[PDB]
């Protein structure tokens, strides 16, 4: 029925589409997600907005995501729209791994999601995937790589950027104080755990809001792991001497 | 299947989705294309390098043949899709005409395409204008613009997007035959337009030169700041 | 619009409770079921400060309302 | 870091810069200033007292005459009569606003003289009656008829002929020719509301009418149909009807009715309780058990769906008539009309220029016709050009002052 | 809200009507049939001096013998224009002949006004076409000359104009037009007209001229061809 | 706040009580001063300040005071209020919260305010209006500078707009000190801790800190409050509603 | 009589050199001059001419005759030659005799008539009743402003000159093609752009009457009230010479008119068409012409906005590249820039930058400057301001939307 | 009450307020108070004297069925011209 109709794909009288700059209102207040690459891997820092005595702790993380042997993704919006992304994920790197028996390169993987997601933009009369995911991956062709996107389905590359809760403020940070070509990963957690200090104005880093994974090439496999406990909080104490000794 | 009349007339004649993705055309970056004796130059104007950002990734020029190019101003996301529809056509006219596309051809099929999703059931018109450029097998250059309402149209010159007509009346006035004598002059041709619109000069602006017989080249950032300091 | 004069007496209550005229003299008391809707402006101290609960009667509570309305 | 700035560092900073005569530059213009004062304060505002006559054209009365009509010649009081008991010579009256009384008549005028209803000149002290007062013709009231004849004629009216004769068929013929109507005995329709977008000649046609009428051509005024005090705008319009029916064929045109008209409610303040009450006492006049007479009504608005509904119903206002943008031939009409008194050369196609004119309006027609001659002026030329009417019609309607489709739009082909 | 099959209270259809009103927005369009055969011209207006005028084309072929010459949105033109040549093509493949002027016209109005909403087709048309086409032909029965509203409607005549001049471009046509008119005669009056509407000075690069005669197949003037015409006219 | 301060005495101050500098310097003299501020983190106290400390000549309104329900009544007003300031010579008017008359325009008709825009309008035109206001100078506070219309914030009506923030925590001990400076503190009362102990507070909330714990030492009727009355008094005053029904904020994640 | 009073002003020529100088001390020392010069022959002449058989006894005699206490009343139906009837300010119908003094002609109906308190009787006439709201809109010391202050600005003033001054200066070159010259320009632009500082300019070289009104003070409390300050502010208008009135802010007298429900969104509405009636009615409108000023045109109701009552619609916009560097030079010359500061980088960057804004930039520059203890502005203190000055404004698209 | 005459009030107005003019027999007032719908009484008043007024702008003797049908049509402000398209 025409009335009840919403009309999510239209035109605003500006040029614009409402539903989805809307939908990146909506990911303003996600979760905050720090990815930076360095030049002997890549890393993503997710700020876990879930904490509380009783939550049990399941599954090997709970926004970092793992979608090939040489990849993996964060999100930043809604769980419900974000699984059916990742799920989608998967299938298309499985797809082409089948077809040509060779994993898929991150920008083509970045590139068929974007696809989807422009296509909601577009037409069918459903709302928007309103969520950002930051990419991390390794191939052949470029190496090292960190993609973003957002619900307008646009995508691009960087060596290193936040998404969600206080992006504006990270990435200022990021700015000023990455060193392009010249970091490696111990540099880029460094940053990364300073970074998202200043994010997260409630409270402070507590080693358990905070979960970070790292992607790196080994004996010539990729290998991606997630930050324990351990090593996540021995990070923090060697910022805090830093900072200390700065003041 | 969502099949609601998404563009319809209004009264004193005009259709409002077509005029409203022409704004959205607008709003994007400034992109020019030349159409030179016997090489066609576009160029683009980057809103930000940021600093972080990989240029690679945000190329606002692509080879959608080895004989074709076009550069856009609009949504990314629309201009993206549209560009892969072109690419699997060229190759299917290759497939069986068995020749390399022509610029008019495709330039068709482009606008064809366009024109359907203004008229069709529970679709949004494609927000972007692109400029095509290319050599056609008789090795005539050629220049199209598209615009979201589906009309293409040859040109000497043009520009999209924001700063458009300003520019096109640079072009209109600095454009002549003397101007399109050597190829140097051609691409600083271009470049003084682009300033004309954008400031910084030298590093926000991208560009990119076709010839006859060699594939698509992007000038490199010493050769746009070579040519930028030839100008001054 | 014509909304927006609910935001105006708001205001005026938040200027009186605390601005360029420091009453002193007069106290306010106010009483609002559930205080998570509210303003901040009109919650924060200096305005009105300390928030009471009346919770619903507790088993002692209940005995000692019955005594004394029986 | 930033350190106020202490007594010295003031003293110092307005004493260290280039000031060689600044010091008594200042002190001058202060003179200046404070001379100003004295010289107007000495030469005020004065010579304003006017009100004398000059007392040389009547000088010789101009005199102690004066005092002797002071003196004598009791200033009276007006005041009315309700009542005149026969046979008993007291009297009733009301004065206006203060009160009323019972009065007895001077024996200077006869009882016959004084009749019910007419005006007295009641003295003060003692309220006796005196030289009765004529009826009164309020100022305001008697202040609206044309009385003059504005320069505009039925030919200057362009691109509008079946509108015209309408209004003809209401405004002219049925006062000047009363044969055709009784040969079939249609009764002449009274009532012409005259719609249009804004700016049509909706008052050009009512101007045309006035250069004609060759009778009374009250133009109601609508700002003065509300005042202060209540009442006061029903009897204002009272008394615009009364004046009404006491010649013959008056024509009575209440331009932008909009004002006085509008949907009733009780919801905002009661609605305008009083504009509105002098729009009901306007539609009893208009329509009720009261037949109106020989008196007819054109009013004219911008948007009549905001009109009280009792008046545009039929029996108030009869002939509505939609006022449109012109046609072709009506716009090159008055390109012509609006072209005639220009020195433009003579190989202009006016025929073109109303094609390239749109859905436009007389008032874009002329605003095009000048600022037409404009460019001409500002070349400083003496005969206007095509080029330079067609340069002002690009500039003025179509493109008008706002033109965003222009970036590589031309999908209209 | 006010769905695309909507009747007014006239009994009047909403869409069309505005699609008719967006034809006075194209430039103006000249065709005058004659006994010696059927005559098109057209303002190409020019949009600026850097575009090439070669690539606005408002006289297209449909056949050897069929002409067509269009006014309103462009972009909707193209649809039709290719439906028309696909009848042509397919009549003659089946019955190995030439299809009239009239029938194609006939084929080409059926596709205007074929379009809806629901249950309608997967992608089938929501609006109607705003362009206004005049098919001019030489079929069995002479010279033909057809103008097509967007409203479907198709109607043979001796002479009409589209276009924003048509109001007065029909005027001028009504004065001069008269049945004995030859080919020439037809071509010159055209011409003048298109000059009169025409706010630019008429040239030799700013109007497209076409003509279908008996013997001679569709022909569109050349660059040489008009600047001789315009020369006297 | 003290650059705050020093910024608000350059265009209250500076330029009323020195005039001859600023033409010397050959520039326009400043006028009008908005600040905007978190809850309440000040304003209205600086305003009190300007007042109690500058012999010029302080007028006050409020914000909800220049709305009249009879029509134009909102603006005879305002006008008469600048006609009584240039009566009255130097002269600072402190127009207190002033989303009231203020906002952005509203498309009219019968579906939003418009009355109070046309006093707007006014307060506007006699602002920076035909006729040049001399020795006249506005301070406009109020919280949700972005709702404000585009007009009021131009600068040259309101020239430096002061930004005043949430205190930071060497700023909180300065208004612990300052408004603990009548309480009899005990011997080991160490002020640094209870100010960290307060992120992001309001600079209103450290005097609830400060007066909620005497409202405890009153319970006992003794004196000398002490460190775990300070630290009550913080849990007892910071204590935010938060959120519950992990379902929502399970929603974004 | 229609006098054209001038605005009573220009008492200052103008001192050319704005830059301390001795040619400034010499010329306004002449301009002292002359007005002493005035002021003691004014003086000397008022105490010569021993005219001290003066009052013109006669004068003393009617200024006798019409006691003290004289009341303002209105003239009515004038009955006979030597009678009428008048009506005191409580609306009680007097019936006086007109004395000898009083001009029979110039006392028609409505025309406020002096009495005498005692006995009612006309005693003289009352050619000054402006209502004491609508006198105070007169501009009678002219703003110190002119055409040059103003930069940038070409193609918007030469529009606004051709319709307000050109016309009356050389009115030749208009009949000689018979166009009637436009009247009535409505200044619409983005807000701090000009406008008011274009009003300005005009107000300085008026050789009319400039009348300044609010688009609020118009709106009055009294029923009627309204659409009367309107009819009297024009009738001075028409009554005194050539005048140009600037109806300043109409947008608060301009909302669309719509179908309403309350009381005052009507009495609005009746006060806009008070304004549209006069402005172009059924009348006429003689050497008076309106400006117009606004920052929404799109919000005026369409009818004040018509081409046969508002012509020549002024599109003032945010000042272009070269304008900017013309209002940086005339905001910044009565300023002891340095040798670094040439303004000719401040500009660019931001697309948004209007007029407004420059001036508070170089305002809170100088201020800047007296704060190192300084009074040679300086590049750095140029480049403090614009983080300090231009802020709180709104953003746009998301980049990435977009190149 | 006075409800909106439904149809047959209709055709009786259109009567009543007629028969002082040269009306010919040939007028279908039912189905001219099938065309007037909503018409509101005195709006006869109006339609059935602007018959007349047309009748008379012509140059007539005669009222006619047409007539009064013009009259319908114009007493609604509504105007007849004859459209480009029937399809
Ligand atoms: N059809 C026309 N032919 C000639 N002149 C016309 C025509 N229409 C308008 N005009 C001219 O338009 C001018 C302006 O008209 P004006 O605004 O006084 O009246 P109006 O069109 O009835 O509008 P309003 O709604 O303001 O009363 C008139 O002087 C008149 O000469
Ligand atoms: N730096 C400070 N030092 C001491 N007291 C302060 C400080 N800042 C604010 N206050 C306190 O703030 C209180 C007044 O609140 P505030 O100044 O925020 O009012 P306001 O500006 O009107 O606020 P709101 O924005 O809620 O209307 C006073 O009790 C004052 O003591
Ligand atoms: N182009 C310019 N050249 C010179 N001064 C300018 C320019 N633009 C703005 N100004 C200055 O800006 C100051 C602000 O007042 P101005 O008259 O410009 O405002 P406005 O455009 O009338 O504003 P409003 O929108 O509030 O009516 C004035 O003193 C004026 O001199
Ligand atoms: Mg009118
Ligand atoms: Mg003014």
């Amino acid at each position: 029925s025409r009335r009840y109709d919403s009309r999510t794909t239209i035109f605003s009288p500006e040029g614009r589409l409402y539903q989805v700059e809307y939908a990146m209102e909506a990911i303003g207040h996600a979760g905050t997600c720090l990815g930076i690459l360095a030049n002997d891997g890549v890393l993503l820092a997710a700020e876990r907005r879930n904490i509380h005595k009783l939550l049990d702790e399941v599954f090997f993380s709970e926004k970092i995501y793992k979608l090939n042997e040489d990849m993996a993704c964060s999100v930043a919006g809604i769980t419900s729209d974000a699984n059916v992304l990742t799920n989608e994920l998967r299938l298309i790197a499985q797809r082409y791994l089948l077809q040509y028996q060779e994993p898929i390169p991150c920008e083509q993987l970045v590139t068929a999601l974007c696809d989807i997601k422009q296509a909601y933009t577009q037409f069918g009369g459903k709302r928007p995937f309103g969520v950002s995911l930051l990419y991390i991956g390794w191939d052949k062709h470029y190496g090292f790589q960190l993609y973003q996107s957002d619900p307008s389905g646009n995508y691009g590359g960087w060596k290193a950027t936040c998404i969600g809760n206080n992006s504006a403020a990270a990435v200022s940070m990021l700015k000023q104080d990455y060193k392009e070509g010249e970091m490696t990963l111990k540099s880029a957690l460094a940053l990364a755990i300073k970074v998202l200090n200043k994010t997260m104005d409630v409270s402070k880093l507590s080693a358990e809001k905070v979960e970070i994974a790292t992607l790196t090439r080994e004996n010539g496999k990729t290998v991606i792991r997630v930050l324990k406990q351990k090593e996540v909080e021995q990070l923090i104490k060697k910022h805090e001497e830093e900072e200390a000794k700065a003041e | 299947s969502y099949d609601r009349a998404i563009t319809v007339f209004s009264p004193d004649g005009h259709l409002f989705q077509v005029e409203y993705a022409q704004e959205a055309v607008k709003k994007g970056s400034t992109a020019v294309g030349v159409r030179g004796r016997d090489i066609v130059v576009l160029g683009v104007e980057k809103k930000s390098v940021a600093k972080l950002q990989d240029e690679r990734t945000v190329r606002k020029i692509c080879a959608l043949d080895d004989n074709v190019c076009m550069a856009f101003a609009g949504l990314t996301a629309d201009a993206r899709i549209v560009i892969n529809r072109a690419r699997v056509e060229c190759q299917s006219h290759r497939l069986t005409v068995e020749d390399p596309v022509t610029v008019e051809y495709i330039t068709r099929y482009i606008a064809s395409l366009k024109q359907r999703y203004t008229q069709s059931n529970g679709r949004r018109p494609f927000g972007i204008s692109a400029l095509i450029v290319g050599f056609d097998f008789d090795g005539t250059p050629r220049l199209y613009q598209t615009d979201p309402s589906g009309t293409y149209h040859a040109w000497k010159a043009n520009a999209i997007g924001r700063g458009a007509k300003s520019v096109r009346e640079f072009l209109e006035k600095n454009y002549t035959d003397e101007a399109i004598e050597t190829d140097d002059l051609t691409i600083k041709l271009v470049i003084k337009a682009l300033l004309e619109v954008v400031q910084s000069g030298g590093k926000n602006i991208e560009l990119a030169v076709m010839r006859r017989d060699q594939s698509l080249k992007i000038l490199n950032p010493e050769e746009i700041e070579k040519y930028v300091a030839e100008i001054e | 619009g014509a909304d927006r004069e609910v935001q105006r007496i708001l205001l005026e209550l938040l200027n009186q409770m605390d601005g360029f005229d420091q009453n002193v003299n007069v106290k306010v008391i106010m009483a609002t079921n559930r205080a998570d809707t509210l303003d901040p402006a009109l919650l924060r101290p200096g305005r009105l400060d300390r928030k009471i609960e009346f919770p619903l009667p507790d088993r002692r509570q209940k005995r000692l309302i019955f005594s004394t309305i029986t | 870091p930033i350190r106020a700035l202490d007594e010295g560092d003031i003293a110092l900073l307005k004493t260290y810069g280039q000031s060689t005569y600044s010091r008594q530059i200042k002190q001058v213009e202060d003179d200046i200033q404070q001379l100003l004062k004295k010289i107007n304060e000495l030469t005020g505002i004065k010579e304003s007292d006017t009100g004398l006559a000059p007392p040389a054209l009547w000088d010789l009365a101009a005199d102690k005459q004066t005092l002797q009509s002071e003196q004598p010649l009791q200033v009276a009081r007006c005041t009315k009569i309700i009542n005149a008991d026969s046979e008993d010579p007291k009297y009733i009256i009301n004065v206006k606003q203060f009160a009323k009384f019972v009065v007895d008549l001077s024996d200077q005028v006869a009882p016959t003289d004084i009749e019910e209803g007419m005006r007295v000149g009641v003295d003060r002290n003692k309220y006796q009656i005196h030289i009765p007062l004529p009826p009164k013709i309020d100022p305001t009231v008697t202040m609206m008829q044309v009385e003059e004849k504005p320069d505009v004629t039925y030919s200057d009216v362009g691109g509008c002929k079946e509108q015209i004769e309408k209004l003809r068929e209401v405004v002219e013929t049925p006062l000047l020719h009363p044969e055709r109507f009784v040969n079939l005995g249609i009764e002449p329709p009274k009532g012409v509301l005259l719609f249009g977008p804004p700016g049509t000649g909706k008052t050009l046609c009512a101007r045309a009418v006035a250069n004609r009428t060759d009778a009374c051509f009250i133009r109601v005024i609508g700002s003065e149909l509300v005042q202060k005090y209540v009442g006061e705008g029903a009897r204002m319009v009272r008394e615009l009807f009364e004046m009404a029916r006491t010649k013959k064929a008056c024509l009575i045109f209440f331009d932008e009715i909009d004002a006085i008209g509008g949907a009733r409610f009780d919801d905002g303040a009661g609605g305008d309780n009083e504009v509105q009450r002098t729009m009901l006492e306007l539609i009893n006049q208009l329509d009720g058990f009261d037949p109106r007479g020989n008196i007819k009504v054109l009013m004219a608005t911008n948007r009549p769906d905001t009109l009280d509904p009792a008046l545009m119903r039929p029996g108030r206002l009869d002939r509505k008539i939609e006022f449109s943008l012109p046609d072709l031939e009506g716009r090159t009409h008055i390109f012509k009309i609006h072209a005639r008194s220009m020195s433009v050369e003579r190989d202009i196609r006016f025929e073109l220029l109303a094609r390239l004119c749109p859905n436009s309006t007389g008032a874009e027609i002329r605003s095009v016709c000048t600022e037409a001659g404009m460019f001409a002026i500002r070349a400083r030329r003496k005969i206007a050009t095509e080029k330079d009417f067609l340069e002002a019609v690009n500039k003025v309607i179509k493109s008008y002052a706002k033109f965003s489709a222009t970036p590589r739009y031309m999908t209209y082909n | 809200d006010r769905g695309v099959n909507t009747f007014s209270p006239e009994g009047r259809l909403f869409q069309v009507e505005y699609a008719i009103e967006a034809i006075k927005l194209g430039s103006t369009a000249i065709g005058i049939q004659t006994s010696e055969g059927v005559c098109l011209a057209v303002e190409k207006r020019i949009t600026s001096p850097l575009m090439e005028p070669s690539s606005i084309e408002k006289i297209v072929e449909i056949d050897a013998h069929i002409g067509c010459a269009m006014s309103g949105l462009i972009a909707d033109a193209k649809t039709l224009i290719d439906k028309a040549r696909v009848e042509t093509q397919n009549h003659w493949f089946t019955y190995n002949e030439t299809m009239t002027v009239e029938s194609v016209t006939q084929a080409v109005s059926n596709l205007a006004l074929q379009f809806g909403e629901e249950d309608a087709d997967p992608g089938a048309m929501s609006r109607p076409f705003g362009v206004a086409l005049l098919f001019g032909g030489v079929d069995e029965k002479g010279p033909q000359l057809f103008h097509m509203d967007p409203s479907g409607t198709f109607v043979q005549c001796d002479a009409r104009a589209i276009g924003s001049a048509s109001e007065g471009a029909q005027s001028s046509l009504q004065e001069v037009y008269h049945k004995s008119m030859t080919l020439k005669e037809a071509i010159k009056s055209s011409l003048i007209i298109l000059k009169q509407v025409m706010e630019e000075k008429l040239n030799a690069t700013n109007i497209e001229l076409a003509t279908v005669q008996p013997g001679q197949n569709f022909h569109m003037f050349t660059k040489e061809e008009l600047e001789e015409v315009i020369k006297d006219i | 706040l003290d650059k705050q301060i020093k910024e608000i005495k350059e265009v209250i101050e500076l330029p009323v009580k020195h005039p001859e500098l600023f033409e010397a310097l050959g520039i326009a003299q400043p006028k009008g001063v908005l600040l905007y501020g978190p809850p309440g983190t000040g304003k209205t106290l600086l305003a009190r300040a300007v007042a109690h400390h500058t012999d010029c000549t302080f007028i006050r309104v409020s914000g909800s005071e220049l709305v009249q329900k009879f029509i134009g009544e909102g603006a005879r007003m305002v006008r008469e209020l600048f006609v009584m300031a240039r009566e009255h010579a130097p002269s600072i008017i402190f127009m207190d919260e002033i989303d009231s008359i203020g906002s952005s325009r509203l498309e009219g008709g019968s579906g939003g305010d418009s009355e109070v825009q046309r006093t707007m309008l006014e307060l506007l035109n006699q602002l920076d209006g035909f006729e040049a206001t001399k020795n006249i100078k506005v301070i406009m506070a109020t919280n949700r500078i972005d709702i404000l219309d585009s007009a009021l914030l131009r600068p040259g009506r309101i020239d430096r707009k002061i930004e005043f923030p949430p205190p930071n925590e060497e700023a909180r001990l300065d208004i612990l000190k300052i408004h603990s400076r009548k309480m009899n503190l005990t011997r080991g009362i160490n002020l640094r801790k209870i100010a960290e102990l307060m992120p992001g507070a309001s600079g209103a909330e450290v005097k609830g800190v400060c007066t909620e714990a005497g409202m405890y030492a009153l319970r006992e009727r003794r004196v000398h409050v002490t460190q775990e009355d300070f630290e009550m008094a913080v849990a007892k005053v910071m204590q935010k509603d938060s959120e519950k029904n992990m379902s929502i904020k399970k929603l974004w994640k | 009589k229609k006098t054209k009073g001038p605005d009573a002003a220009s008492k200052l020529p103008l001192v050319t050199p704005h830059t301390q100088c001795r040619l400034k001390l010499l010329k306004l020392e002449r301009i002292k001059d002359y007005l002493l010069m005035e002021e003691e022959f004014i003086r000397n002449q008022e105490q010569m001419k021993p005219l001290e058989e003066k009052q013109e006894e006669e004068r003393s005699k009617v200024d006798d005759l019409r006691g003290t206490p004289m009341s303002v009343g209105t003239l009515e139906e004038i009955i006979d030659d030597n009678h009428a009837i008048v009506s005191t300010s409580v609306g009680s119908e007097h019936y006086v005799s007109i004395l000898s003094f009083v001009d029979k002609d110039l006392l028609e109906p409505g025309c406020s008539v002096l009495l005498n308190h005692k006995v009612h009787a006309v005693i003289g006439v009352l050619m000054d009743d402006t209502d004491p709201l609508v006198t105070v809109m007169k501009v009678e010391k002219a703003p110190q402003e002119t055409y040059a202050d103003i930069g940038g600005l070409d193609n918007q003033i030469q529009e606004i000159k051709e319709s307000v001054e050109l016309p009356l200066t050389h009115p030749e070159y208009y009949e000689e093609m018979g166009i009637k010259p436009p009247k009535g320009v409505i200044l619409y632009g983005p807000p701090g752009t000009g406008k008011t500082l274009l009003a300005k300019a005009v107000a300085n070289q008026t050789s009319a009457t400039f009348l300044r009104v609010v688009g609020s003070e118009l709106i009055q409390k009294y029923l009627g009230d309204g659409p009367k300050l309107v009819r009297e502010l024009f009738r001075v208008a028409e009554e005194h010479a050539p005048s140009i009135v600037f109806i300043d802010e109409i947008d608060a007298i301009g909302t669309k008119r719509y179908d309403s429900n309350s009381g005052g969104e009507r009495e609005i509405q009746r006060t806009m068409l008070e304004l549209l009636n006069q402005l172009d009615g059924f009348d006429s409108r003689g050497d008076v012409k309106v400006i117009m000023a606004t920052n929404r045109i799109e919000t005026l109701d369409p009818a004040l906005i018509r081409p046969g009552r508002i012509d020549r619609k002024i599109e003032f916009p945010l000042p272009d590249e070269k304008t900017k560097k013309r209002i940086f030079q005339i905001h910044t010359s009565r300023m002891t820039l340095a040798d670094d500061v040439t303004l000719d980088d401040l500009i660019m960057a931001k697309d948004d930058l209007s007029g407004a804004d420059i001036k508070a930039i170089c305002t809170e520059a100088g201020l800047m400057a007296l704060r190192e203890r300084r009074m040679k502005v300086t590049n750095e203190d140029f480049k403090k301001s614009k983080e300090n000055v231009l802020y709180k404004k709104q953003e746009g698209t998301p980049e990435g939307l977009y190149l | 009450e006075f409800p909106m005459p439904n149809e047959e009030a209709r055709a009786r107005i259109m009567q009543i307020h007629s028969r002082k003019m040269n009306v010919s027999p040939d007028v279908n007032y039912e189905e001219l108070a099938r065309c007037t719908d909503d018409f509101n009484g005195a709006q006869c008043k109006a339609v059935c004297v602007e018959a007349g007024m047309i009748a008379l702008r012509r140059g007539a003797t005669e009222l006619t069925h047409e007539d009064y049908m013009e009259g319908i049509l114009e007493v609604q402000a509504k105007k007849k011209a004859n459209l480009q398209y029937y399809a």
